[PDB]
């Protein structure tokens, strides 16, 4: 039990980094989603 | 200018499709893994 919960204290940190992860990942997807969008307009733009 | 200029955001733009690729199959190679990591953690948790 003492060496199961060890590891339930690892896995729930493991668990808290994944999702602080998770939410910082897609916030770089996201700003990486409003870079995209301002390079196709520029791209429309320039075409024009 | 403008055709040079055009030219130098056409690279940056594919450049930044194919970063932005390579990023989504890591980010779904990593829900993968949390997702099989979940699975064993619910196990610990009911043999604990």
């Amino acid at each position: 039990l003492e060496k199961a919960r060890e590891d339930l204290a690892q896995i729930q940190a493991y668990i808290k980094n994944l999702k602080d992860v998770y939410t910082k990942q897609m916030e770089e997807k996201n700003e990486l989603e409003m870079k995209a969008a301002k390079t196709k307009k520029k791209i429309n733009t320039a075409r024009t | 200018t403008i055709n040079q200029m055009e030219i130098s955001l056409k690279e940056e733009e594919i450049q930044l499709n194919e970063a932005t690729e390579k990023t989504n199959q890591l980010l779904a190679n990593l829900d993968k893994e949390s997702k099989k990591a979940n699975q064993k953690g619910e196990e610990v948790a009911a043999t604990n």
